[PDB]
């Protein structure tokens, strides 16, 4: 004789309600901008050709890091047992990235690192020589 | 040439025979070479015979087997249903169909490759289903004790293993669901050294 | 405010900085009771008083 | 004085000592030198035989080991999976990879504030016992957790 | 106190969703801030109105930045 | 135009072109627009031919 | 005696163990068993859980909350509410001839292709789960829609929680 | 006997909505960066390859931050290779900044070329063991 | 602050629960899902055989369901009338149209707080069961009221 | 067309009519501000604002 | 008086008005304690206090 409905949770907070109500419109705006930009400029290639995948690079990982990139790439080189190398100089303005994902390939993690780097630094791998080498933007 | 039923240690060789349909019922070592282009719908081998056919193309075919044959057919067949209850071997070159039912009881060595829109697999015991190079839109596989199956699922994959059952997929299905009961096993057995292997996404990241 | 450390200070905006040959960083910036750095990929707060 | 915490929260080193001795009496290998801590578990107390299925009671031991691992300050942990020789190389390589993936996912679900979880499995390439009579009961099949305490 | 506790409770999705650091241009310069307006009408007085379809305003100009901001100087 | 791969046995393969045309190719075969296939792969879905292109599956 | 992992996909045997521990009267165990396996107490236990059961005319429908029964943003089936799933199996064993339509629904935020993929994946998950319990593969049809027809508005928080769902319809003849 | 759920599960509906929004905006931002990012082909990559000679595999601890001409002549003399220049020194000298303790001198020269970029380049002949510093116009 | 109304006047959830339970045991189907509510009444509880006339006993039930519907806050109401095949198609459609029109008129003229009421009927064109043995006693002969609770 | 900034306000009080006459009635009520057309061959009801000023 | 909503104002008039891309409405009128809105075809009066 009782009557219920399916979704029942622990109670909420109105400030969290207002935060989510901002966040939905923010998400829609960002989706709008990204869709229009992708439409107006068509890409040509991708970083898969720059970064292939070889054996021992198929170990898995899950991460949460929010710092300068150098400790992160040194740790991933120590995982891969690869020769780690730098090129150029890190500028006085540091490069900070934030990755919080779940169970990815090392190669896809590195491609995400390059994409979030964008026009500040670039990454390359010589797999046969087993080397991960970065290069900062040699400009300014 | 309508119905050909044979027993008793024969060797028949033929090529360039044109027919709509004929029914073969072979027994007791029929060594057959058929290098023609023949459509047919039914075939029966009683047991303990080896038969290789080069070229069969039909709109339809229904086949069951009873003994322990060693058969292989070349061509394209829109098969529907296949049941194996003995100690049989089978291999087809191309299949272009939509609905496939497979039942395996005792000992089957089946080697198929082609395009099937919907595949159902039942394996009971000591089944060795090597269905690699066989792309499927929908795959539904149920394996009981000591059954090994090799699948190549593309889009939708459903897998169940009771115990001591090996199920090895060979492609990244856009939807994967697997279950094991007592001692089952669902595994990839991929290569990992390819230049263009892709990882999972948020839609198929199922953890066994 | 003038601060010697070896971490990477983020939040309140630093006016100028320099580095040693060994990873020690030197910053000078406005007055704030609070700093916000990155340690090892974890963000940390820093309480400063005595102004 | 109450404005600064006197210790890292959720830490009592007597309790740490007690749970370490409890795990050694339970039969779980715990070892350390300086800052490098390693713990080793045979796979027979977790999985089915040559299988990536998990017993229901093994989640309790997983809860206990997560409660131990919440104590220290950490950065990167590495879990490695090892097995025996069964059919191929690919079979046990995939088995170790799957087992490492499962234990990594549930460990990440639990609240251990490490920045990095590395998982890898190697199968049966680096055994630690020449006596190879047993199958999955033999102690060469194992899982290892390695990390370094920091400051 | 409770809302500062809740904002510390939900942490990583906040700086995840408010990425300033991808918004920075090539030369470490904060992009400027723009505002829109749709379908403006204002009446001045009798026999005097002014309509417009779309309006846009520059709020603050672009400049150099030594660090990307965070949300803490907006929400704490 | 392009082609696509359907099923691969070790030695022979099934191919579908852009216009829906079908072919079954040997170890050594001739395809206009692409020439002569030197070798195939059964573990991988790649075709090595005289024109230097590599065929793949649908995405 | 039992296993929490879905009783290892065996035929679940609750009533015989119940009458065994009741005899440890026999008629008391019998009346307890016929109270327990009765459809009315099954529906009332589903109402004690968070599952909506509706019968109207001859079309019978079931509604399951995805946020409770699933890990977040995932096609992973959450393992906590296995008593609810056992109740689901025991109820749906009653009509072994009706075909099954199953569908999934999500809220209104994000990429439409992403919503469609998530709903279709959850539909295939539930379909596979039912397929793993002695149901022929011709008896099912799965579909995952996006936000094509809500039952409550997604601009208010509780309705937006209501919107995503799992829908199970079946016929009689 | 007991299995617990994850600790910070988004149980509350506001948390559900918020985390979903975060996932959506993360994938959108990664998409936009991907469609705007400029890459380089590994065939047209104007970079110095490894010269792979025998003598170039010594360990050196080198700190320098200044002109490049004395540095390349000094490392050539350390390598027992001949060295010459093709081009003209400009008014403002080419400046570099390299400090390391142990690398290959060959990839050090690769880093010299990478910091040089446009106006300078380097060739190496291993048969007649020489290093050539090529200026731009 | 205190002069503002604490609740919507003429409303109590306990009264809502009690009257909907009374309707449910009375035999009129009550259906609640989300914010959209459905109430269906069999036709022979309202009319005589194939006839667009109201029996005098029906006004008590009509008053009861009107007092139920006034409790909520609405924007749009929809009523549908359905029947069985008798002679024609358009004859049954016209019968449903007349029935829905009469009940819509009475519900409007009673003090219900709708804003927009749509009425239409079709008859046998959208059945709900295969049991067509009864005539106007058949359970498919029905009237449905649907609305959405607005905030 | 373009919805103007000044809203177009319609008050209606009528019981038991048809949809077509409701449509014609409110189009008359709008008058010089808007127009309605119906394509029943394509099942499309279309309205348009007034291009004025 | 500076009022932002997503309703439609009726009675006192206003001097200026603008609308966002989502249907939000912003107005500019003189001092008044009350407002009129046709919310969903139904007339409502809104109380504004503390002028």
């Amino acid at each position: 004789m009782k009557f219920k409905k399916p979704p029942i949770n622990n109670p909420s907070d109105d400030a969290t309600i207002k935060l989510a109500e901002a966040a939905v419109s923010v998400s829609d705006s960002m989706l709008e901008m990204a869709k229009v930009e992708k439409v107006i400029t068509p890409p040509s290639k991708d970083n898969t050709l720059t970064i292939p995948n070889a054996y021992n690079l198929q170990a898995r990982a899950s991460v949460d890091w929010s710092g300068p990139i150098e400790e992160l790439t040194a740790r991933i080189a120590k995982a891969a047992h690869f020769r780690f190398r730098v090129l150029g100089k890190s500028p006085s303005v540091p490069v900070l990235i934030s990755i919080s994902t779940k169970d990815e390939s090392l190669a896809e993690i590195l491609r995400d690192i390059d994409y979030q780097a964008g026009k500040k630094a670039s990454i390359h791998v010589y797999p046969n020589s087993q080397v991960v080498e970065l290069r900062y933007a040699k400009i300014y | 040439l309508n119905r050909f039923r044979y027993e008793g240690a024969g060797v028949v060789t033929g090529n360039n025979l044109r027919t709509s349909y004929l029914d073969l019922y072979l027994a007791n070592e029929g060594t057959t070479r058929l290098a023609g282009n023949i459509g047919l719908q039914k075939l029966e081998a009683v047991g303990n015979g080896v038969t290789q056919i080069n070229g069969v193309s039909s709109r339809n075919l229904q086949i069951v087997l009873k003994g322990d044959p060693k058969v292989l057919i070349s061509g394209f067949v829109n098969l529907r249903q296949l049941d194996m209850y003995g100690k049989g071997t089978l291999s087809l070159y191309w299949i272009k169909s939509d609905t496939l039912t497979i039942r395996a009881k005792k000992a089957a060595k089946i080697q198929l490759a082609g395009i099937v829109n919907r595949l159902d697999v039942e394996l009971w015991d000591f089944a060795q289903f090597k269905g690699k190079y066989l792309r499927a839109q929908r795959s539904f596989v149920k394996t009981h004790d000591k059954s090994v199956a090799e699948i190549s699922a593309v889009n939708h994959q459903s897998s169940l293993a009771t115990d001591a059952s090996d199920i090895y997929y060979y492609n990244l299905s856009k939807t994967r669901a697997d279950f094991m009961a007592f001692n089952g096993s669902v595994l990839d057995m991929r290569e990992w050294g390819q230049s263009d292997l892709k990882d999972f996404d948020r839609y198929n990241k199922q953890f066994p | 405010m003038y601060v010697r450390t070896n971490l990477t200070i983020l939040s309140p905006g630093w006016l100028a900085s320099m580095t040693s040959a060994d990873g020690t960083h030197a910053y000078e910036m406005q007055k704030s009771p609070v700093l916000l750095v990155s340690w090892h990929g974890k963000v940390m707060q820093l309480k400063v008083e005595g102004l | 004085v109450p404005k600064l915490p006197c210790r890292v929260d959720g830490a009592c080193d007597a309790t740490i000592i007690k749970m370490m001795t409890d795990l050694n009496k339970k039969g779980i290998k715990v070892a350390s030198v300086g800052q490098n801590y390693l713990i080793s578990i045979p796979a027979s107390a977790l999985f089915a035989d040559q299988s990536p299925r998990l017993n229901w009671a093994s989640y309790s031991l997983l809860n206990e080991i997560a409660a131990f691992l919440k104590q220290f300050r950490k950065i990167a942990i590495t879990v490695t999976s090892y097995s025996s020789k069964y059919v191929s190389v690919k079979r046990e390589r995939a088995l170790t990879l799957a087992r490492s993936r499962v234990v990594s996912e549930y460990l990440w679900s639990q609240g251990v504030d490490s920045r990095i979880i590395f998982t890898q499995g190697l199968g049966s390439d680096k055994p630690i016992t020449s006596y190879t009579l047993g199958g999955d009961r033999s102690p060469n099949a194992r899982v290892e957790i390695t990390f370094r305490r920091a400051v | 106190k409770i809302i500062d506790e809740q904002l510390n409770k939900q942490a990583r999705n906040l700086d995840a969703i408010y990425d300033f650091n991808s918004l920075v241009l090539e030369h470490n310069i904060l992009p400027p801030v723009l505002l829109e307006g749709r379908n403006t009408l204002n009446l001045a007085d009798a026999q005097s109105i002014r309509i417009s379809d779309r309006t846009y305003k520059v709020a603050k100009q672009a400049h150099f930045i030594t660090t990307p901001p965070t949300w803490r100087q907006y929400l704490w | 135009i392009i082609y696509y791969i359907q099923a691969v046995i070790p030695g022979r393969a099934w191919l579908i072109g852009s216009n829906g045309s079908t072919l079954t190719v040997r170890e050594g075969s001739k395809i206009p627009g692409y020439g002569m296939v030197k070798l195939i792969d059964s573990l991988q879905g790649r075709i090595l031919t005289s024109s230097g292109q590599v065929i793949k599956f649908s995405q | 005696c039992f296993h929490p992992p879905y009783n290892n996909f065996q035929p679940d045997r609750r009533a015989v163990k119940r009458v065994g521990v009741d005899t440890g009267g026999g008629t008391v165990g019998l009346v307890a068993s016929i109270y327990r396996d009765s459809k009315r107490k099954i529906i009332r236990d589903l109402q004690k859980q968070d599952i909506q059961y509706v019968e109207y005319g001859d079309t019978r429908t079931l509604i399951i909350p995805t946020d409770k029964y699933f890990m977040f943003s995932s096609p992973r089936l959450n393992e906590i509410c296995y008593p609810g799933l056992n109740n689901v199996i025991r109820l749906l064993n009653f009509y072994p001839q009706s075909t099954i339509y199953v569908a999934g629904f999500t809220d209104n935020v994000g990429s439409r292709s992403h919503k469609r993929k998530l709903s279709q994946a959850q539909a295939e998950t539930m379909m596979t789960f039912l397929w793993a319990n002695g149901i022929a593969a011709k008896r099912l049809k799965a579909e995952g829609y996006g936000d094509k027809n809500a039952i409550s508005d997604n601009a208010i928080i509780h309705g937006s929680a209501q919107n995503r769902r799992i829908e199970i319809q079946w016929f009689t003849s």
